């Protein structure tokens, strides 16, 4: 669109870099602040609006210890739904 | 086209009464396999059970030519089910 054409005129490096962002976690925005900030918090289970009547339901379990790759398991479970995530421990 | 069965799977004990028990479903696994239909409702992996409704854990049906091959049909589907947590109607 136009709105993307001179937000990079603007902004060069940052516009590239929240496309990047976005291709990687979509669209941020939806999530609420304190979840946006420090993320979820064992046996917590959070509500994210998508739309009128349309919401996802994530529920955190635990995470696991990093295994011999530094890739910890976190399992999760949204909308009724088992579900295992694998993230590298910085 | 063929002969069908259903049956119901409930959090009712049959040792007692058959009162809707109460309390969490720990583990959950169902059956699957040709001409057998499991319509869920309460039956899953995790959330507990309310005893506000009617209790139905899974709605289970089978199918085939005769009579007999649906109720072996029926029986193996019942013999693989299983539910912990809760009490249930399936002996």
């Amino acid at each position: 669109t136009e709105q993307d054409i001179i937000s990079y005129v603007l902004y060069p490096k940052v516009y590239e870099q929240y496309i990047q962002t976005r291709n990687q976690y979509g669209n941020l925005s939806l999530l609420d602040t304190p979840t946006f900030f420090f993320g979820m918090r064992n046996g917590e289970t959070v509500e994210i609006e998508i739309d009128k009547g349309k919401r996802l339901i994530i529920k955190l379990e635990t995470i696991s210890e990093p295994d011999e790759n530094g890739n910890r398991t976190i399992y999760y479970a949204m909308n009724g739904q088992a579900r295992r995530i694998y993230i590298k421990d910085e | 086209l063929g002969y069908a069965i259903q049956c119901r799977i409930t959090t009712e004990d049959p040792l007692n009464d058959f009162m809707p028990d109460t309390g969490t479903i720990i583990a959950y696994r169902s059956s699957g396999g040709f001409g057998v239909r499991l319509d869920a409702g309460d039956g899953f992996q995790g959330a507990e059970i309310s005893p506000y409704y009617d209790s139905l854990l899974v709605k289970l049906s089978t199918h085939a030519i005769s009579f007999k091959q649906a109720e072996e049909k029926m029986v193996r589907s019942l013999r693989e089910m299983r539910i912990r947590g809760v009490k249930t109607n399936i002996p």
